[PDB]
C-alpha cells in the first residue's frame, strides 16, 4: 500500500494558489482520530448501567490519574468537529465546488448525517438531567413516523435499556465513518481539487513539501486551541443542568441542546404544526443533495467563479450564514411573542436562500 | 416568565489564568458548612481523605472524622453497628432518603452540594449574590408561610430560610465573622469541592500551551521557507528576459 | 461542566485594615449601601410612584415587583465593585 | 482426595429429545419447597409471575403471594412498611444476609437454589441420589455434632440434616407421600426453575434441525450434479480414441 | 450451562398400581433393597472382613470407609433400575 | 472492488483433486462472522459492572425474548472455532504446506494467538466462580515476567476494574483479526494452493461452480451441528461452577479451564518448576514458526509428499495428535502420583514430535 501512499500524499500535484480554506478537511480527519483515541480510553472505565452511569463519570474525574484530561478533551474536541465541518461546507458553497465534484459532495453529506447521529448518542451517556430530557424531546419530533420511537428505546420511556444500546451504537458508528472517508477521497482524487479563482491551470506543484507544511501549521493551531479551552475553560460549551442527576418527575426550567443543534431546533420551534415542521427538515436536506446536479438545471453553461469580490449584492451563502447566527440567538432565549415574530422572519431567509442556490 | 438577572462579577482570586485557590479561605468555609449548612444539605461525593495535604493536615482530619458516628456491618451475627469515622468515610448525610428530607422542610428538597458551582449558571457569582439577596416583599406580593423573597432566585420565591446572620460562629484563625465574610468563605470551599483537580489542571495547561505556541512559530518559519522558492519564481514565454 | 470560567482583566483589590478590630463585627455592606442607594435614585422614584397607582385602584390587583427588582439589582452591582476590599 | 462416584441414571421424562416437563410433578415439588426447603434456602431469581400459565393458574398464584408479608417503601414520611405480596414480587428469602444464615446453621451457608441443577455435575441425578444417601458412619469414622454422613456428597461429611421423612405433608392431588416420591417431585420442580425456557428451546430446535437436514440433502445433490461432468471427462493425448 | 443433558436410548417405565393405597405410605425402597443387597454380597464380605482387622489393631488407627462406599454405591445403582416404576 | 471479487472467488483456478480437507478455512471464517453478529447483539444487554454482571446474563436468558438463543449460540460456536482451527492446522502438517506457503503459515500462527487471547477474555465476562479463579491462576503463570500482571488488572487482584477493560478488548480484537485474514489470503493466492497428492499439475478448473458448492455443502453441516448442540445440549462444553456467584474466599474443589486449553495446561502442571514451565511454552511456539524456513535447514531438496499411506512408521503429526488427546484426559483428572507419572511420559512425546519435524 506504499505506492498508494506516495502517489496520493507525496507526488500528487496541486494548484499553487491554494490557501487555508483548503486545509479544513485534514483538520476534521484529525479530530476523528483524537476522538477515537480518547473515546476508547474513556470506555475502559465507563458504566452503561443507568443506576451508576452518572457516578462513573464523576469518579473517573475525581479519583483516576489524568482522568480529567481525557474527559475534558473528548468534550471540547466534539465542539471543534462541528466548527471545522461548518467552515468546510461553507467553502464549497462559496466556490460552487459541487459543480464538478458531484459524488464528493454527496458522500460528504452522508458523513455529516453520520456525525450528527454520533454526537447525539454521546450526549445521552453521562445521564444527567439534560441527557434524559433532551433525548425525550428530540425523539418525539419523530413521532409522526409510526412506531419509529418505542423500539429504539426498547421501553415505554427513555429507560435504562436505551442507555445500554446507545453506548454500542456510539462505539461503532465512528469506525463506519472512517470507511466512508475512503470513498470521499476516492471521488475527490478522481477529478482533482479546485482552487480559489475557479480556473483551469497548469501552474501546479507537488503536495510534498510545499502543501504538506501548510496542513502541519494548521494542525498546531488546532491542538493549541483545544488544550487552551480544555485546560482553562474560557468558553461555556456545556450546560450546567447536566451536572444534576436525572429526575423523571421534574423538568428543568430551560431545555436547550448543544450550540451546534440550536439553529434548526429554533426553526422547528417557531413552526406550530408538528407534521409541517418535519417536512421542513426533509426539504432542506433534499435541497443540499440536489446541488450535485446543478449543471443540468439550466441549459446555460455555468462557471465556478461567483464574483463576490467587491459586490454589493453579496452572495446567498453569506446571507445564510447570518440567518443561522440570528437563529442561534433565538434558540437560546426564553419563549416570548416578540422572539417568535423575529424567529419566523429569519426562518424564511434560512430556507429561501437554500432554494435559490439552485437558480442561475 | 422572564430571563433572571445576571449576577455581578466578584473578584475571586481563582478567576485568573495564573492563579490557584485561596486555601486559608477554603479552610474557613469548611467550618461554615460543618456548623450551618450540613444540617440540611449532603455532600455525598466528598470523602475525608480528600482534605488531607490539600486543606488540612492528616492528624487534624482524623479528629474531625472521629467526632461522627458511622454505620458499618454486617457483623459475624448478621447485625449492624456504629463506630467512629475514619479517613475512608464519606461526609455524613443528614437524611436517609429524599422523602424524609422533604417531610422535614415542608415538602422542599435541599439539593446535594457536591457539584453545586458547576450546576448553576454563573456559578460562584450566583451563590454569593443568593446568600445576600433576602429582602422584604414588594407591594402587592403576599407569600404564604415557608416561602421567602430573594432578588436572584428564579421566581423570587425560595423555600430556604436565610441561613446566615452576623456573629454565629468563631473562626479558628481569629478572623472577625460577619455575613459577608462567611459568604465569601463558603463560596470558596464549595468551588474547590466541585473540582479539587483545578490547580493541577491549570498548572499543566500553562506548560503545554506555551510549548505548543513555540512549536507553532517554528512550523511557520519552515512553511515560509518553502513558500519563497515558488513565490519568487520567474517564468518567461518566448524568450529569456532576465537572469 | 467547569467549576468556574476564567476571566481576563480582573482587578484584584487591596485589603483596607480597620481602626478597631471590633468594627468589622457588623456587615460592611451598611457603609456602602447609602452611597449606592443615591446613585440608583432613578429607580427609587419609579418604585414609589408605582405604589401610589396601586394603592388607589379599587380592585385588588397590581404589584410593584418589576420596579423593585430593578432597584435592588442596581444596588447590588454597585456594592460588588468594592465589597471585597473589606474582606480577608 | 479422590474422584467422587458417578450418580446413577434415573429415567426422568425430560431426558428425551422429544419430551417436555412433567407439570403434575412440578406442581407437587413446589409444595415440597414451600413447606420444607424454603425454611433454609432462598431462590432469589424466581418471581411469582413466572408460575402463571406454566405451572399454576393466575387466581391461585395470587392467593399464595398474599400469604406472605413483603417490605416496601419509602412512604411519604420516608419510612418502611409491610404489605401482602403480589405477582411482581420475588420468592421470599429466609435470611437478610449470608452472615445471619451461617449463624443459624452452625457456620454453614445453605446455597441459593435458583440454578442448582446447572451448578453441579450430573445435575438432577446427583440431587436425587443426595436426598436419599444419608447412612450411619462406617467403622473408624467419628463425626462431631452438626455433620452427617452421605454416600454422594464429596468428602461424605455434610452439614445439612436429613430434610425428608415419610409422611410429613399432604399433597393436594391425593398422591400418597413418601421419601422417594417427594425426592422425584422436588427434583422436577428445581430442574424447571433452573431454566423455564427449556420447552420453548427444544420445540424450536426440532423444527430447525429437521429443515436444515433437508436442505443439506438438496445441496448434496446440487454438488454431485457438477461433480459428474469432470469425473466422467475424457482427455486423450496424440489421437482421438473414442467418442 | 444447561439444566440437564439429553440422553439416547432411555427406557421409560410403566407405573405398577398397588393393592391397597395405604401400602405406598412407606418408602418402596424397602421392597427392593433386600434383593439388591444379595447381588452386591461380594462387597458385604470385604467390609465385614476389614472391620475385624481394625478391631484387632492395638493403636487407634484404621477405618472401613473405602469398602463401605463401594458397597452402598452398588446397592443404589441396583435400586435406580426399578424405583421409578412405583412412583407417580 | 467487484473485479477483485470475480478474480478471486469466480475465475480462480484450482486443482481437480481437492476434497473436504481444504474446506475448513472457509468454516473458520464463517464462525467469526456468526460470533460478531451474536456478540454485538449480546452487548446491547450486557453489564460490565462486576456487582451486576453475573445477574445481567441470567436476566437476559430468563426474561428477554430469544435471549436464550443468542447466549447459547455464542457459547457453542466458540467451541467449533477451535475444532475447525485444529483440523485446519493438522492438514498443513500432514502435507508440509509450509514448505512453499511460508508467509501464509506465519500469518496463520498470529491469527491463532489472537483467537486464544480473545476466547480467554470472553470467558471471564460472565463473572462466575470459574471466571474469577481461572483468571487468577492463568495470570500468575506470567508472574516470572516482572510487572506484567498488576497493570493488566489495574489493582491488587482480579477486581471490578479488570472486568471493564476485558470487555473493551474482547470487543475490539475480533475486528483486528478480520484485518489479518486479508493478509493471510494475500500470501496464499500469491503462490496458489497445494493439493492432497503434493504434485504440480495443469488439471485445474475454476472455483465457481464446482468448488464453491463443496464449501456450501460443508456450511450446511456446520450450521446443523451448532444448532443441534445449542438447542438440545448433548455434550458438556461448559463447567457447572460458572453457574455459581464469585466468592473471593472460597476456592472450588476442582479448577479446570475449557477443553481447548486443557492439554497445555496439563503440560505446565507436570513440570514442577514455574520458570521452566514458561520456557517450555516459548520453545513450542518457536518450533512452529521455524517450520516456515524448512527448505533451508538441510541441503537435500525436499518433497511435499510424506508417504503416510500404508506406512507402519506412521507420521509425526499423527503421534502428536494422540499425545494431545492423552493429555486432555490427564488435565481433567484429580492430581495423583500415578497420573503425574504418565503425564510426564506423554509430555516428552508432545514436545519431541515438534522438534523432529524440523529434521529430514
Ligand atoms: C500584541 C498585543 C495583543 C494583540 C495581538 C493579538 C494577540 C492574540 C494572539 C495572536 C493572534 C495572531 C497571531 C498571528 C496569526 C497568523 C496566522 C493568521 O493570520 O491566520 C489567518 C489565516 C488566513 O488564511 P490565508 O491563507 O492567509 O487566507 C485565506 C483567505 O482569507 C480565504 O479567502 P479566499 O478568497 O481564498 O476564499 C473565499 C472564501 C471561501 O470561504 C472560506 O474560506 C470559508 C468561509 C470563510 C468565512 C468564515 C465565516 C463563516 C463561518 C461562521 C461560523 C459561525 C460560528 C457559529 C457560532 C456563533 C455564536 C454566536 O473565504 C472568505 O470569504 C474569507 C474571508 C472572510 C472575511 C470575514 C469578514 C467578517 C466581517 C465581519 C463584519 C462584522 C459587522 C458587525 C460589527 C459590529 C460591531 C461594530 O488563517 C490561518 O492561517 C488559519 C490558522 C488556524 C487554522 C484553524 C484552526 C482553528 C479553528 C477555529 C477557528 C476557525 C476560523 C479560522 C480562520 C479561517 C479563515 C478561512
Ligand atoms: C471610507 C470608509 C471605509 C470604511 C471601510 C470599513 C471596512 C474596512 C475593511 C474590512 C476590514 C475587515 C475585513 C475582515 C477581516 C480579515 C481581513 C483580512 O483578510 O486581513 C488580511 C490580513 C493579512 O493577511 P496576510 O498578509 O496574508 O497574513 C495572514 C497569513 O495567513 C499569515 O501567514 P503565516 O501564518 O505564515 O504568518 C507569517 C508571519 C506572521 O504574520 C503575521 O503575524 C501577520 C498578522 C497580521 C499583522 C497585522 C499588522 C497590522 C499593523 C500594521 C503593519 C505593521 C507594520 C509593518 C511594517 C513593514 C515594514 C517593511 O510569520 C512571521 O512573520 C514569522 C513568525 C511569526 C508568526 C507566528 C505567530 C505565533 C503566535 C502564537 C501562536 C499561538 C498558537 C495558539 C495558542 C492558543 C492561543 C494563545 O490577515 C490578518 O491580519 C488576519 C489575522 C487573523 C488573526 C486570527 C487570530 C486572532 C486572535 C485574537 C485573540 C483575541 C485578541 C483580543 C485583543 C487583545 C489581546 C491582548
Ligand atoms: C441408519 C441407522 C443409523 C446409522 C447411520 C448413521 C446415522 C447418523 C447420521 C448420518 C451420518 C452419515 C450421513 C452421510 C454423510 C455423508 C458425508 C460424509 O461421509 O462425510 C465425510 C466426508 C469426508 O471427506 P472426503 O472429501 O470424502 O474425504 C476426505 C479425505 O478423507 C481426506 O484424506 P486425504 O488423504 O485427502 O488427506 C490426508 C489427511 C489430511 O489431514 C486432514 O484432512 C486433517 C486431519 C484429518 C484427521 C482428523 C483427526 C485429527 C483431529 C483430532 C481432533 C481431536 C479432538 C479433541 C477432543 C478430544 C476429546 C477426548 O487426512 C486424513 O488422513 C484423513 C483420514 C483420517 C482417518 C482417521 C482414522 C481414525 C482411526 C481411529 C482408530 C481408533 C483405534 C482405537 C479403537 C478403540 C476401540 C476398539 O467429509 C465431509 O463431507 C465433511 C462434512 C462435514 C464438515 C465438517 C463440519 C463439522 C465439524 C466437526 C467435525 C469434524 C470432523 C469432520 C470430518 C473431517 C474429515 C477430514
Ligand atoms: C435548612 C434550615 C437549610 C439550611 C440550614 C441550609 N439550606 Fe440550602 N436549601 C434548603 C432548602 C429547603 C432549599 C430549597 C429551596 C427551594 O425553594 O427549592 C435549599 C436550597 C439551596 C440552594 C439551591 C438554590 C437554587 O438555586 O436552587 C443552595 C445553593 C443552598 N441551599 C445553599 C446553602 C448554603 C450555602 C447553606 C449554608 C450557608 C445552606 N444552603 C443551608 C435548606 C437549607
Ligand atoms: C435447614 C434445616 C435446611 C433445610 C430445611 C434444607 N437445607 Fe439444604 N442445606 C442446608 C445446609 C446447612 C447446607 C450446606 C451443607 C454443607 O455441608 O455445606 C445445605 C446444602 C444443600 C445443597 C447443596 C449440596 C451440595 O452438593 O453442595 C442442596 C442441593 C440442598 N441443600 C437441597 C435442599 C433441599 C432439596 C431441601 C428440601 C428437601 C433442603 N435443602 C432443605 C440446610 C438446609
Ligand atoms: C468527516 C468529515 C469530512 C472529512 C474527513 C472530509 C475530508 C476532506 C478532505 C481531506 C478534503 C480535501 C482537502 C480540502 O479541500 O479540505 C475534502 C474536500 C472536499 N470535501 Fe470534505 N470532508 C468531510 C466532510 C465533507 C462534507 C460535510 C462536505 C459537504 C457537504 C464535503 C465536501 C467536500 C468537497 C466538495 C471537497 C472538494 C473541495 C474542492 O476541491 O473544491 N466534505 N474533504
Ligand atoms: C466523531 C467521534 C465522536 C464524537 C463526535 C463523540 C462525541 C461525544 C460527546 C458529545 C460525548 C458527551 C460528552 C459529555 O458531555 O460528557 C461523548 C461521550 C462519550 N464518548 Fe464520544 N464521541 C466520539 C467518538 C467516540 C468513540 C469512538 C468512543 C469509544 C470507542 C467514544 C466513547 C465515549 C464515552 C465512553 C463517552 C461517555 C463519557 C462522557 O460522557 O464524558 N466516543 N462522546
Ligand atoms: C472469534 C470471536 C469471539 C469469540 C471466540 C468469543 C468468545 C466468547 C466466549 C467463550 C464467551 C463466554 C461465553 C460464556 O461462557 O458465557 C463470550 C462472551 C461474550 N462475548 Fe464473545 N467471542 C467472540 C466475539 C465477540 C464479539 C465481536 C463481541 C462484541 C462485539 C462479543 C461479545 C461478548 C459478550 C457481551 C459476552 C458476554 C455474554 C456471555 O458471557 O454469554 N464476543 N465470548
Ligand atoms: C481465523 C483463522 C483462519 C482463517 C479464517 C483461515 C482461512 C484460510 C482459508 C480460507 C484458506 C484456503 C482454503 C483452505 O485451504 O482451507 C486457508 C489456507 C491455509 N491456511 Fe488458514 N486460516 C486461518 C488460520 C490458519 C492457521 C492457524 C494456520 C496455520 C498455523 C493457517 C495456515 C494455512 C495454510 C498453510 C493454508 C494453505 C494450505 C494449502 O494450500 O496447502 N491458517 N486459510
Ligand atoms: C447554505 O449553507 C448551508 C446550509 C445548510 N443547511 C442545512 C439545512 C444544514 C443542516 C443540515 C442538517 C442538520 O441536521 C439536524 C440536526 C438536528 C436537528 O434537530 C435538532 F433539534 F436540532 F436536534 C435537525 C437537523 C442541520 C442543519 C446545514 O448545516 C447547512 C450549512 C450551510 Cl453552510
Ligand atoms: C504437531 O501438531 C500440532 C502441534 C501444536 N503445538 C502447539 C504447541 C500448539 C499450541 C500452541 C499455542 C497454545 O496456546 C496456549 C494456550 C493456553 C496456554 O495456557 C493454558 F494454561 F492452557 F491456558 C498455553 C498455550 C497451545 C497449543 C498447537 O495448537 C499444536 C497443534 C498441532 Cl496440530
Ligand atoms: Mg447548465
Ligand atoms: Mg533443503
Amino acid at each position: 500500500f506504499m505506492s498508494l501512499f506516495r502517489a496520493h500524499l507525496v507526488f500528487y500535484r496541486c494548484a499553487l494558489n491554494l490557501n487555508s480554506s483548503y486545509n479544513f478537511g485534514f483538520l476534521v480527519a484529525m479530530t476523528f482520530v483524537l476522538q477515537i483515541i480518547t473515546g476508547i480510553t474513556l470506555a475502559f472505565r465507563y458504566t452503561s448501567e443507568a443506576s451508576c452511569a452518572f457516578a462513573s463519570v464523576q469518579h473517573l474525574v475525581r479519583e483516576v490519574a489524568a482522568g480529567w484530561e481525557f474527559r475534558m478533551l473528548h468534550a471540547t474536541t466534539a465542539s471543534f468537529v462541528f466548527l471545522c465541518i461548518l467552515i468546510h461546507m461553507t467553502r464549497g458553497l462559496y466556490n460552487w465546488s459541487y459543480s464538478y465534484l458531484t459524488t464528493a459532495w454527496m458522500s460528504g453529506l452522508v458523513l455529516y448525517l453520520l456525525t450528527i447521529a454520533t454526537a447525539f448518542l454521546g450526549y445521552v451517556l453521562p445521564w444527567g438531567q439534560m441527557s434524559f430530557w433532551g433525548a425525550t424531546v428530540i425523539t418525539n419530533l419523530l413521532s409522526p413516523i409510526p412506531y419509529l420511537v418505542p423500539w429504539l428505546l426498547g421501553g415505554y420511556y427513555v429507560s435504562d435499556v436505551t442507555l445500554k444500546r446507545f453506548f454500542v451504537l456510539h462505539f461503532i458508528l465512528p469506525f463506519i465513518g472512517c470507511i466512508i472517508i475512503v470513498l470521499h477521497i476516492f471521488y475527490l482524487h478522481l477529478n482533482g481539487s479546485s482552487n480559489p479563482a475557479g480556473i483551469d491551470t497548469a501552474l501546479k506543484v507537488a503536495f510534498y513539501p510545499h502543501m504538506l507544511m501548510t496542513d502541519a501549521k494548521c494542525l498546531s493551531y488546532l491542538i493549541g486551541l483545544i488544550f487552551l479551552q480544555a485546560a482553562f475553560g474560557l468558553m461555556e460549551l456545556s450546560h450546567p443542568d447536566n451536572s444534576i442527576p436525572v429526575n423523571r418527575f421534574v423538568t428543568p426550567l430551560h431545555i436547550v441542546p448543544e450550540w451546534y443543534f440550536l439553529a434548526y431546533y429554533a426553526v422547528l420551534k417557531v413552526i406550530p404544526s408538528k407534521t409541517g415542521g418535519l417536512l421542513v427538515f426533509m426539504s432542506s436536506l433534499i435541497n443540499l443533495g440536489l446541488l450535485s446536479e446543478i449543471r443540468a438545471l439550466n441549459t446555460r453553461m455555468l462557471i465556478r467563479q461567483q464574483f463576490m469580490t467587491r459586490n454589493v449584492v453579496s452572495g446567498w451563502v453569506i446571507i445564510w450564514v447570518y440567518s443561522m447566527i440570528f437563529l442561534i440567538i433565538i434558540g437560546s432565549a426564553i419563549p416570548q411573542a416578540t422572539y417568535i415574530l423575529y424567529g419566523r422572519l429569519a426562518t424564511i431567509l434560512y430556507l429561501t436562500t437554500g432554494l435559490v442556490l439552485c437558480l442561475y | 416568565e422572564k430571563e433572571p438577572p445576571h449576577p455581578p462579577s466578584y473578584p475571586f482570586w481563582f478567576k485568573s489564568l495564573f492563579h490557584s485557590h485561596d486555601i486559608p479561605s477554603v479552610r474557613r468555609g469548611y467550618e461554615v458548612y460543618r456548623k450551618v449548612c450540613a444540617t440540611c444539605h449532603s455532600m455525598e461525593q466528598l470523602h475525608f481523605r480528600h482534605l488531607v495535604g490539600e486543606v488540612l493536615p492528616e492528624k487534624r482530619v482524623k479528629q474531625i472524622a472521629a467526632e461522627y458516628d458511622v454505620t458499618d456491618g454486617p457483623n459475624d451475627q448478621g447485625e449492624m453497628y456504629t463506630r467512629p469515622g475514619i479517613l475512608g468515610d464519606a461526609f455524613p448525610s443528614p437524611y436517609p432518603n429524599e422523602e424524609a428530607a422533604r417531610y422535614a422542610n415542608g415538602g422542599a428538597y435541599p439539593p446535594d452540594l457536591s457539584l453545586i458551582t458547576a450546576a448553576r449558571h454563573f456559578g460562584p457569582d450566583y451563590l454569593m449574590a443568593l446568600l445576600g439577596g433576602y429582602r422584604d416583599p414588594p407591594e402587592g406580593v403576599e407569600l404564604r408561610p415557608g416561602l421567602y423573597w430573594n432578588v436572584w432566585f428564579p421566581g423570587n420565591a425560595i423555600a430556604m430560610p436565610p441561613p446566615l446572620m452576623d456573629e454565629m460562629i468563631d473562626y479558628e484563625d481569629g478572623t472577625p465573622c460577619n455575613i459577608s465574610q462567611m459568604s465569601k468563605d463558603v463560596v470558596n470551599f464549595l468551588t474547590w469541592a466541585t473540582e479539587p483537580t483545578a490547580d493541577e489542571r491549570k498548572l499543566y495547561g500553562l506548560k503545554c500551551v506555551s510549548a505548543i505556541a513555540i512549536g507553532t512559530v517554528l512550523m511557520t518559519l519552515w512553511w515560509r521557507f518553502y513558500w519563497a522558492m515558488y513565490a519568487t519564481r520567474r517564468i518567461d514565454f518566448g524568450k529569456l528576459k532576465y537572469l | 461542566s467547569y467549576p468556574y470560567y476564567c476571566e481576563f482583566f480582573v482587578k484584584f483589590p487591596n485589603y483596607i485594615p480597620p481602626k478597631d478590630p471590633a468594627e468589622r463585627l457588623v456587615d460592611p455592606r451598611q457603609k456602602l449601601e447609602p452611597g449606592c442607594t443615591a446613585r440608583c435614585s432613578l429607580w427609587v422614584n419609579e418604585y414609589d410612584a408605582c405604589t401610589k397607582r396601586v394603592r388607589a385602584r379599587t380592585d385588588n390587583k397590581g404589584n410593584c415587583s418589576g420596579q423593585y427588582e430593578e432597584l435592588h439589582v442596581c444596588i447590588d452591582r454597585c456594592v460588588a465593585k468594592d465589597i471585597f476590599k473589606y474582606l480577608k
